[PDB]
């Protein structure tokens, strides 16, 4: 049997031969196995036997699926795929549902076993092939070559998806009002038509794939809601992600944890708060398939949080373009935010949970601006648009933020909902010096070599401090001498510094920090009524700031 | 498509460099139907073919509207392909620079990208300029394509395409020799001294000049040529240093000059500020009014004279990168310095009241950038590198809603405040 569809070039990657895995010898019956499927493989043409000048060869392994007697054929291509060409790769993300409209009659179908009915390039087949060892160690070994898309290659999702989106083209523009969405094994058929004739057009449409070599079998054929699609449940009106069972298991293989990987990474698309890092480190190296890991501490504090969200199912309902999109906001502290996208209330499109970036020092009023973009660019994924915000923090405290910092900043259309926590500033510093307030000039300094340091100020009234410091550095001396003079003045208060960093600091406007030293200063701020902090360089005869940096220079 | 009649110019990128890879950023509706409208006409025209996943290289594409137009045009961002594309001054077209045109009382910028596509690209380039237009919610695969044609924004098309240009432009140029014309990128810049009402119809003869040889090579071709932006370049101010002229200082003032005539001190070595600090000696409050003495009020006489001269030792260097910062200063005011050298500053200015000004900080940043780069191409040939004042997920999610230039500079981002914004305020 020949295949019409033609064959995409593929190449290896520049100066790059052929497999160097050589073949592995197993027991009597796995062999016994193999030839059986290779030779009804033979009479579907997935694989021909080959002649006596190809030197290249590609491991095997035999696993079962859900154990019958019948072996199933494991092939290990990552030795195949790091010397394979790129190809560009189209879709990153998933199709998420919400991102559907309504259609009238829906219809998913599957060609998930598509992959072996597409042609493999000719030229590159020659790099797929491998042995069946012999079974007495005597006759030589039966050569064969893949013809088609093997499973697990590098390049078979991409020449797959190519060639169907070719093979569809021609129906599309026949039938502009149905639309067919592709995600590997499954398709997705929605109309509008009357079901009678949408029934009609499936079957067209099925007939046209087979003309293509392109069946689509008749029990994976959905015609009742829910439809399953992509592991998401089609209603007519709504969609459900049925909770997602994790494996259990006492050791993990590194196809386990590989396949593991891969149901987290699509869980994470509709779940909130799935974690992949750790599992993902587990995979460094050479390691092959069968090969048994130890779980890090790490992987399992990962597995297990993983396992507690995706115990509830998900559900949603669908996009109608003729209504605005809506993000709605809420804090739920400990650096985490929670949110609903929807057109009318409390149907929910989309609803999820942003963490804080990490970082030494941050505020709730830029956790919020970064959860609005973020949620910005997911809703011109999944819809192409900007939803409209309501955000839990006040017209007037957005507007204070936004022009004062020194950052380019920005939020697009949203109102204020009253939602507590709400967000604000908790202090503001002076735009000016205060009349009347007290002037501290502040200084630090530190010994490189013993971490001695020393923190203090002097002020116009004659008042002074220092604090002598171990195991402390110039930058912290800064901080703790500005700590200081908040601790020891009134609740107005003028503050000079020569620590670029140290105003830098403050001039990041921070409501939190990872430093116990910043957060004191951050609790003083706030305690205070008004606070003038300016800057000064060191060393060039300012009077107080340079009695101050005599006061903590060592003695 | 046909093989076109005109015979390609061979080109390559860098020794050692392969083409991009750089992904496509989410687009919204509105733009990827007016791409796949407009990638449906140019295939049509053989200017662009479809391709498969089997090319591995990519480049971003979207599309802008121009100010004041209402139809969308594709631009893609070829920073990546252009930072890989070998120079052309070897190959012996690269494109010099006019010191004249900033002089012009009138400089109006063309855009004529359109011509580009009269030109075929070599054969074996072509994979190099893959791109891919998106799908709303990754419900089909992107759309790849390939350019048959010099593209817009790759800066080999006017390169290969400058000997046409020059062709095409050498009777104007020979009837009006006093006019400079300066060709960056897909604009043409056309500098004169006329009236504006002659400087306008010189413009509209020159335009005529482009569509006359459109009759030798159809691929419609005047889709933005009609738009014509306007420039004074002659009228063009700069921001100096200027220090605060009181009747009355406090502490707090004359430290905060201090600190400037410091930070000043880098870029004009004759500035001084012992006679200025002597009078904040002790240990004084911050709003106490100090008198200045006469030799305070001499050396600030001094240092306002020297801030009033040019900075020394500065010249342009065009093997050297242009760098431009820019701060933030409120009420709809930037400032912003353009350099090669630290403390060299070949140009800075301040801008206000633009667009967005009082309400969004982003278009109004995404406005400073493009008149910076106008200015640079004017003034000196060339883009800067921007160092934008913003968080780089702020300025990616939203500038590409305001650009509407046909040029991208390339751009990183500043997190830490610097204390230039209050010495440029
Ligand atoms: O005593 C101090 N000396 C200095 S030098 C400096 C930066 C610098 C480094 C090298 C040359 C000039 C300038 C900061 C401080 C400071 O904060 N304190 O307290
Ligand atoms: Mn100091
Ligand atoms: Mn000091």
């Amino acid at each position: 049997p020949i295949s019409p569809i033609e064959t995409v070039p593929v190449k290896l990657k520049p100066g790059m031969d052929g497999p160097k895995v050589k073949q592995w010898p197993l027991t009597e019956e796995k062999i016994k196995a193999l030839v059986e499927i290779c030779t009804e493989m033979e009479k579907e043409g997935k694989i021909s036997k080959i002649g006596p000048e190809n030197p290249y060869n590609t491991p095997v392994f035999a696993i079962k699926k859900k154990d019958s007697t019948k072996w199933r054929k494991l092939v290990d291509f990552r030795e195949l795929n790091k010397r394979t060409q790129d190809f560009w790769e189209v879709q990153l993300g998933i199709p998420h549902p919400a991102g559907l409209k309504k259609k009238k009659s829906v219809t998913v179908l599957d060609v998930g076993d598509a992959y072996f009915s597409v042609p493999l390039d000719e030229d590159f087949r020659k790099y797929t092939a491998f042995t069946i060892p012999s079974i007495n160690n005597e006759t030589p070994g039966i050569r064969y070559q893949y013809n088609v898309l093997p499973q697990g290659w590098k390049g078979s999702p991409a020449i797959f998806q190519s060639s169907m989106t070719k093979i569809l083209e021609p129906f599309k523009k026949q039938n502009p009002d149905i639309v067919i969405y592709q995600y590997m094994d499954d398709l997705y058929v929605g109309s509008d038509l009357e079901i009678g004739q949408h029934r009609t057009k499936i079957e067209e449409l099925r007939q046209h794939l087979l003309r293509w070599g392109l069946t689509t079998p008749d029990k994976k054929h959905q015609k009742e809601p829910p439809f399953l699609w992509m592991g998401y449940e089609l209603h007519p009106d709504k969609w459900t992600v049925q909770p997602i069972v994790l494996p259990e298991k006492d050791s993990w293989t590194v196809n386990d944890i590989q396949k593991l990987v891969g149901k987290l990474n699509w869980a994470s698309q509709i779940y909130p708060g799935i974690k992949v890092r750790q599992l993902s480190k587990l995979l460094r190296g050479t390691k092959a398939l069968t090969e048994v890991i130890p779980l890090t501490e790490e992987a399992e504090l990962e597995l297990a949080e993983n396992r507690e969200i995706l115990k509830e199912p998900v559900h949603g309902v669908y996009y109608d373009p003729s209504k605005d999109l809506i993000a709605e906001i809420q804090k739920q502290g400990q650096g985490q935010w929670t949110y609903q996208i929807y057109q009318e209330p409390f149907k929910n499109l989309k609803t999820g949970k942003y963490a804080r970036m990490r970082g030494a020092h941050t505020n709730d009023v830029k956790q919020l601006t970064e959860a609005v973009q973020k949620i910005t660019t997911e809703s011109i994924v999944i819809w192409g648009k900007t939803p409209k915000f309501k955000l839990p923090i006040q017209k007037e405290t957005w507007e204070t933020w936004w022009t004062e910092y020194w950052q380019a900043t920005w939020i697009p259309e949203w109102e204020f909902v009253n939602t507590p926590p709400l967000v604000k500033l908790w202090y503001q510093l002076e735009k000016e010096p205060i009349v009347g307030a007290e002037t501290f000039y502040v200084d630090g300094a530190a010994n490189r070599e013993t971490k001695l340091g020393k923190a203090g100020y002097v002020t116009n009234k004659g008042r002074q401090k220092v604090v002598p410091l171990t195991n402390t550095t110039n930058q912290k001396t800064e901080l703790q001498a500005i700590y200081l003079a908040l601790q020891d003045s009134g609740l107005e208060v003028n503050i000079v510094t020569d620590s670029q960093y140290a105003l830098g600091i403050i001039q990041a406007q921070p409501d939190k920090s990872e430093s116990e030293l910043v957060n004191q200063i951050i609790e003083q701020l706030i305690k205070k009524e008004k606070v003038y902090l300016a800057w000064v360089p060191a060393h060039k005869g300012i009077g107080g700031n340079e009695q101050v940096d005599k006061l903590v220079s060592a003695g | 498509g046909p093989i076109s009649p005109i015979e390609t110019v061979p080109v390559k990128l860098k020794p050692g460099m392969d083409g991009p890879k750089v992904k496509q950023w989410p687009l919204t509706e509105e733009k990827i139907k007016a791409l796949v409208e407009i990638c449906t006409e140019m295939e049509k025209e053989g200017k662009i073919s479809k391709i498969g996943p089997e090319n591995p290289y990519n480049t971003p594409v979207f599309a802008i509207k121009k100010k004041d137009s209402t139809k969308w045009r594709k631009l893609v961002d070829f920073r990546e392909l252009n930072k890989r594309t070998q120079d052309f001054w070897e190959v012996q077209l690269g494109i010099p620079h006019p010191a004249g045109l900033k002089k012009k009382k009138s400089v109006t910028v063309l855009d004529v990208g359109d011509a580009y596509f009269s030109v075929p690209l070599d054969e074996d380039f072509r994979k190099y300029t893959a791109f891919t237009i998106p799908s709303i919610n990754n419900e089909t695969p992107g759309i790849r394509y390939q350019y048959n044609v010099l593209p817009q924004g790759w800066k080999g098309s006017p390169a290969i395409f400058q000997s046409s240009m020059t062709k095409i432009l050498e009777p104007f140029k020979k009837q009006n020799p006093d006019i400079v014309i300066y060709q960056y990128m897909d604009d043409l810049y056309v500098g004169s001294d006329l009236e504006i009402g002659q400087h306008r119809t010189k413009i509209e003869e020159l335009r005529q000049h482009l569509l006359r040889w459109g009759l030798t090579t159809p691929d419609k071709e005047p889709p933005f040529l009609w738009m014509g932006y306007e420039l004074h370049p002659d009228k063009w101010t700069v921001q100096p240093i200027v220090l605060p002229e009181k009747d009355s200082w406090t502490v707090n003032d004359i430290q905060k000059l201090v600190g400037k005539l410091n930070w000043a001190s880098q870029i004009y070595p004759g500035i001084k500020v012992r006679q200025l600090s002597k009078l904040l000696r002790g240990t004084k409050a911050l709003t106490e009014v100090i008198p200045l003495t006469e030799e305070a009020e001499l050396e600030l006489a001094e240092n306002r004279e020297i801030l009033k001269e040019p900075v020394h030792g500065v010249y342009y260097d065009p093997s050297k990168d242009l760098i431009a910062e820019i701060q933030k200063q409120g009420q709809g005011q930037w400032t912003y310095q353009i350099y090669q050298e630290p403390f060299k500053n070949l140009k800075t200015g301040k801008y206000a009241r633009m667009r967005g000004a009082h309400t969004n900080d982003v278009k109004q940043l995404t406005e400073a950038v493009q008149k910076i780069t106008t200015e640079s191409i004017v003034i000196w040939g060339k883009t800067p590198k921007f160092k934008l004042p913003i968080q780089k997920e702020t300025w990616e999610t939203w500038w590409t809603e305001y650009w509407q230039a046909t040029w991208i500079p390339e751009w990183e981002f500043v997190n830490t405040p610097p204390l230039v914004k209050l010495w440029y305020q």
